[PDB]
C-alpha cells in the first residue's frame, strides 16, 4: 500500500488513485495506458510570461 | 517575446563594443591609494622647489 509520501508536493489526484486501483484490479492494463497518452501542453500562457520574465 | 529578445542582442553588442574600447583600464589593480600619496609627495615638494 504505497504510503503517499505525505512530503510530495504533488498530492495525488483522485484520477491518478481510481487509475491505480483499475491496474492492480487488472481490468487495465498499463500497455492499454500508454497506448492512450495524450501529450496535451497544458498552461501555455503562464509558461510564455515566465521566458519574458528571464529575458527581461 | 520578440522585443526582448532583440533588445538583448542590442545591448550584448554595445557591451561588447564599450570592452574592447577600456582594453588599458582593466589591468592590475595596484592601490590606487599609493600612487596618489606618492604623487601628493612630488608636487608638495615641487612646490616648494619652485
Amino acid at each position: 500500500m504505497m504510503a503517499a509520501n505525505p512530503w510530495s508536493p504533488v498530492q495525488p489526484s483522485a484520477a491518478s488513485l481510481l487509475l491505480e486501483k483499475c491496474l492492480a484490479a487488472g481490468v487495465l492494463s498499463q500497455n492499454a495506458l500508454d497506448q492512450a497518452q495524450l501529450e496535451a501542453p497544458c498552461f501555455s500562457h503562464a509558461e510564455e510570461l515566465q521566458r519574458i520574465t528571464e529575458i527581461k | 517575446m520578440s522585443n526582448s529578445v532583440e533588445a538583448l542582442l542590442e545591448i550584448s553588442s554595445s557591451l561588447k563594443a564599450l570592452k574592447e574600447e577600456c582594453v588599458d583600464l582593466c589591468s592590475s589593480v595596484t592601490d590606487g591609494d599609493k600612487v596618489i600619496q606618492s604623487l601628493r609627495l612630488a608636487l608638495t615638494d615641487f612646490h616648494q622647489l619652485t
